[PDB]
């Protein structure tokens, strides 16, 4: 129950439960498959 | 013609027969089983030597005399040197096991005496010094010899006072732990099956003992007239469902 | 703004109240439970396991020997032991039953008292155990004893005898702590015929005695035990 | 539920009262196996003996003390009680300890209540109003050195601010590393020849730090902190024999030497009533 | 509901007003059996005479007192009122006692309110703020010896901490051992020739212990505790004659010697108005 | 957090008010009731039994 | 609404609205009718 | 009604109403019947 | 007026609690979000990127 | 959720543990690519590492 009118006044947000490290761990242009050779 | 009385336990390449048993206790009514995945944490596949480790090792014999106070063995310590069980033990980082314990003591229908055979999960001993003196490692790792409660206090060792279970509780209440009596007039063996009991799924076999087996004379031994005043007590123990994990170099432990 | 009124008791801390509180560690994930044999749910589960009674209390320092009730060969008509039934005191007090009863103020129910015989197998004996319900004195001779709850025990192959002290009471609860009004009786044991040892044998034989509660049992109104105290906080 | 059924005379070959205790069992014998009984009902459930109930009331687990005074020229705040600190534990005081050690492994959430009262043992014009700040300093995180260190910023560490005379209350989930807390541990932290034995090595919970936020007034004020702990959501495994001798140390089983006989000696015979 | 029905002249052989009181009955005679009446309605239910209502308001049952002072060199805390204690009872004060003893057996839950106020009879700079801690010490559990014993840990015994000037309130279920509390008991605890007679032996409820949690300030502070008791969920059996003479003791029926005539003497004749 | 306002009378103790309170003895089980003849429910029940009047008050 | 778990913690009980004086006013073994003679 | 998000913050648990002493009172491997002989 | 009772902990400030508060700036409209590459949701996302270890610590 | 799957001996032409870090990627290698593993579950969600939680006290 929100007792207040504005959105800033609500409690903390709830877990992204998004999670996708590939923008950080695999930003390569041509896709690399694990097990296939790195450099062909 | 089956009696509660006669029994055979075959485990590995070794068999025990008793013709004067008094049933058998299975701690907390649970039988040893391997470690389920749902309970697993370490990602390593474990090693299950099976029949080469799950057989019966008979420790060296003790001698019950009228002055005996009782003996105490720790597991897996007592077996630290038995065959391949022991090797596996020093060579893996983690291991887990249940046991069948069979304590033997026969006499005649003229003797009297009664031993308590009890298994205590997590038996943390007390220092006889009091205060917060610790009990050094070696002292709580007697190996197959076990601890002799009628031996003298030593320094860095535990207290050996029987009315207090080596920890500040009374002998009389040890009966809350899985146990069985050997009453010469009834019984000649005691058998207890111990499931693996810990707060972690698998642990180190050398830095932590998870049960102490204790044999304590309670009604003093009384032999017939001009009989030799003593009887030997033998303890045979078999690891069951043993699993080892995290193999490597081979632990080096104090002393 | 909703109008409220606060009542007497606001701000008090009652150690026994049960309410919600903010978690200091928001979102933390506890370690998974694994299976461990032995879970206890009720103290009533454990007081049904029997434990030994130091009945032979006559020593002067605690010894393994006060658990042993001695028996003499060839005595006739005589008395083996006696005790009142104040389960929160005296012999009972250090037993697991005694020890738990002391966490509660009131108890009601039946008790199970058993004796396991340890004499040579070629000996024999007949004992009588008697429960004397509140209102009479501890019996002074078997004749007196045998007129109340009793069991003739014949020592045989079957080593133990289980006597029950059935709940005999006006009032439905008794205090654990020794109350008169609330008192429960006496328990005595006498030779029915007598212990007989085989040839080549000699001396005293002993009985071990246990106590546990019947499934009948009720304990209520928790309190603090006289069995533990301290003078300064402990440290590591 | 019947507490006793009706039962009459018996003359059988079936004797429920003869057993063999050597087996390790406690055979479930009842009054009706050996006397003639009448029906009676239980009228009772055993509610108040549930382990949740047994361990579920607040117990005092710790009393400490800190003072508000001018720290000017104090070389060791910790030592002046300018801010004490406590090594969270649940066995320093014994009433609750004996209760927990009836079990080998125990698992529960904790609810803490902290009462703080002030004392002014020497001449003051008044009673000031102090705010206490208790911090949770788990192991690995900077521990406070002065009563007003950067530590007290507590940007990542839960802290509660309440007023002396009031009470603070919050609840912490079960923070154990394993599946349960060990009430006992017959092990070492490693196979060292001189390492300590016991659980001391296992309940590495860390400590909790208290301080007054207020600067000093002209008089000195003693604030004494009492921490209460209530177990909620209790789970207990493997019952053990109750503690008989007195305790000497946090975390070891050791009892004092030349202790006194714990079993009361009879005033009379074995035969005495 | 009619309070009176309409009734007119009568000339009968059926006389409801002649009875025989020797029988022990009180025949239900009404105005309309002997005069001519008109209809009237009751307009009333008898709500406020229900026993739940009669015994259901808070009554003061006990006033005690404790003080906060330096215990240094006190050989007997109990004796210095460093912590008093009360033997829970419900007859020490008489207004409520006469009300309860209108019945023989009574069964109810109790709601306690405890008011604590402080006094500073001799020169103080200020009024300190003290927290009281009242413990329930049922019979069989260690009773406090000093004002700061292990007892006060109260790990298994319900205790409430509130501030002087405030009030504490909680409710205790019916703790009697039997089905009802005996307001009277014509018995003994056993057939002893010298044992005490009465109920003293039956309402073995135990005592309740109060103390201040605060250490001492420079002045002394008197705290006076008033316990109020309200019966809720009342059940009462067997009415008795009301108390006529004054009371002398908790738990005995005894009245004082050379007491005064309790029936008011007429100022005049039997014939007087 | 829901916004509240406290009214006059907050914190007072009125010996005649009737509200809920925490039980000090959580989970305790009272003794069963047995039957006892004579239960009274209203004081109006008993004032209908007649009793003797010391009319001759002149002593 | 009870906020508490135990029954002792609830407020006062509610009126018996039972009321039967005859156990006290007419405990006679043979029933007496008003108007009929007391002793026959 | 829970007012708080985490489970630790809820009140006490509710009675096991589990109760099974046999793991403690009868941990024997071959079942013993009351009335039948203990040792056959 | 609805009857209330306050519990232990009233008035405390726990830096880790999560509740509602009045907004000081009623009705204010925040700047629109635009898209920015790189959003992080969990610290678990970033500790999977490898970084160099100063293994040769001997300086 | 599985934290580790069961995996046994390998004698392949497909080597997941040889990579080229010069590319800037951190290849998602697991215990089961280089030792024999057993199944285990995560039992965990990563709740308390959410940035809302990290900056939210
Ligand atoms: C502000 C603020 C302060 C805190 C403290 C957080 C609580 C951390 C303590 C965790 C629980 O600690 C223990 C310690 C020991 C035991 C235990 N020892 C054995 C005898 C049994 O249980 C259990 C919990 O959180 N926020
Ligand atoms: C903190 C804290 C303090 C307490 C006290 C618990 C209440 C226990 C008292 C139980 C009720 O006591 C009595 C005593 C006497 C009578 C009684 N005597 C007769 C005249 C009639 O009733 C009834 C109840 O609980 N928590």
């Amino acid at each position: 129950i929100n007792y207040y009118k504005d959105a800033a006044s609500t409690s903390s947000a709830g877990q992204s439960l998004s999670m996708d490290p590939s923008k950080f761990t695999e930003p390569v242009k041509d896709l690399m498959l694990k097990g296939a050779p790195a450099l062909n | 013609g089956y009696s509660d009385r006669v029994q055979q336990i075959t485990l590995g390449n070794s068999t025990i027969t008793t013709q004067e048993a008094a049933n058998a206790v299975v701690c907390y009514a649970e039988w040893p089983e391997y470690l389920p995945d749902v309970d697993a944490s370490d990602v390593n596949k474990t090693s299950k030597p099976d029949t080469s480790v799950c057989r019966f090792y008979t420790l060296d014999s003790k001698t019950w005399t009228t002055g005996s106070k009782g003996w105490c063995w720790k597991l897996p310590d007592a077996l630290k040197d038995m065959g391949v069980f022991g090797q596996n033990m020093f060579f893996h980082s983690l291991g887990r096991s249940g046991y069948t314990v069979h304590v033997q003591c026969n006499a005649t229908k003229f003797h009297s005496g009664c031993l308590l055979v009890v298994v205590i999960p997590e038996h943390q001993l007390a220092s006889h010094e009091g205060g917060n003196v610790s009990v050094k490692y070696t002292f709580t790792h007697p190996g197959e010899r076990g601890i002799d409660l009628s031996s003298a206090n030593e320094v860095g060792g535990p207290v050996k006072d029987v009315l207090y279970n080596m920890n500040g509780t009374l002998l009389g209440n040890l009966l809350i732990f899985p146990h069985q009596f050997i009453n010469l007039r009834t019984n000649n063996t005691a058998t207890i099956v111990i499931p693996y009991i810990n707060s972690v799924p698998i642990d180190s076999m050398t830095r932590h003992n998870n049960v102490s087996l204790m044999v304590i004379p309670i009604a003093p031994l009384t032999v017939p007239t001009g009989a030799t005043p003593s009887l030997p007590i033998t303890v045979t123990i078999a690891p069951m469902c043993t699993e080892f994990s995290g193999i490597r170099s081979k632990s080096i432990v104090p002393q | 703004g909703l109008p409220t009124t606060t009542l007497p008791g606001s701000g008090q801390f009652l150690t026994t109240d049960d309410r919600q509180s903010p978690s200091a560690l928001p979102n933390y994930e506890p370690t998974p439970r694994i299976h461990i044999p032995g879970k206890v749910h009720n103290l009533l589960e454990i007081i049904q396991v029997d434990t030994l009674i130091p009945m032979n209390n006559t020593h002067t320092k605690d010894e393994v020997n006060s658990y042993l009730i001695p028996l003499n060969a060839n005595r006739q008509n005589e008395q083996v032991f006696g005790t009142n039934l104040f389960i929160g005191d005296g012999v009972f007090k250090t037993t697991l039953l005694g020890e738990i009863v002391q966490y509660y103020t009131h108890w009601s129910g039946s008790l199970r008292f058993s004796l396991m015989y340890t004499g040579p197998a070629l000996s024999s004996a007949k004992l009588i155990l008697a429960y004397t319900p509140p209102g009479a004195r501890g019996p002074q001779d078997r004749r007196e004893a045998m007129l109340g709850t009793h069991v003739v025990w014949d020592i045989g192959l079957q080593s133990t005898i289980v006597m029950t002290i059935p709940w005999t009471s006006g009032v439905q609860f008794r205090y654990t702590d020794p109350d008169t009004y609330t008192s429960a009786g006496f328990l005595s044991c006498w030779y029915q015929t007598s212990l007989i040892l085989p040839p080549e044998t000699t001396g005293q034989v002993y009985l071990l005695s246990f106590i546990s509660a019947c499934p009948d049992f009720k304990l209520r109104l928790m309190k603090d035990t006289q069995t533990i105290s301290q003078t300064v906080a402990l440290t590591e | 539920t019947v507490a006793s059924i009706s039962s009459g005379p018996k003359h059988t070959q079936k004797v429920p009262i003869l057993t063999a205790n050597e087996t390790g069992a406690t055979m479930p014998v009842l009054p009706s196996d050996s006397i003639e009984t009448r029906t009676t009902y239980m009228h009772f459930n055993g509610s108040e003996t549930d382990v949740e109930c047994f361990l579920g009331r607040a117990a005092c687990v710790h009393v400490t003390e800190i003072q508000n005074k001018d720290a000017t020229g104090i070389d060791n705040h910790r030592e002046a009680k300018l801010f004490n600190d406590w090594k969270i534990s649940l066995s320093s005081l014994v009433q609750l300890r004996k209760k927990l050690e009836l079990f080998t492994y125990v698992r529960f959430d904790s609810e803490y209540t902290i009462l703080a009262t002030a004392s002014q043992p020497d001449s003051a014009n008044y009673s000031s109003n102090l705010v206490v700040q208790a911090m949770y300093v788990p192991p690995g995180a900077p521990n406070p050195k002065e009563w007003d260190d950067y530590t007290w910023q507590s940007a990542s560490n839960p802290s509660v601010f309440f007023k002396v005379g009031d009470t603070s209350r919050f609840s912490v989930p079960y923070v154990g590393l394993a599946s349960a807390y060990n009430c006992f541990y017959d092990g070492y932290s490693h196979d060292d020849a001189e390492t300590q034995y016991g659980i001391t090595v296992l309940n590495h919970m860390g400590s909790m730090a208290f301080r007054i936020v207020n600067e000093h007034d002209e008089h000195k004020t003693l604030v004494k902190i009492r921490v209460y702990h209530r177990a909620k959501h209790v789970e207990a495994w493997i019952p053990r024999a109750p503690r008989a001798l007195p305790y000497t140390s946090i975390g070891r089983t050791n009892y004092p030497k030349n202790t006194e006989p714990v079993i009361k000696k009879r005033k009379g015979d074995i035969k005495s009533y």
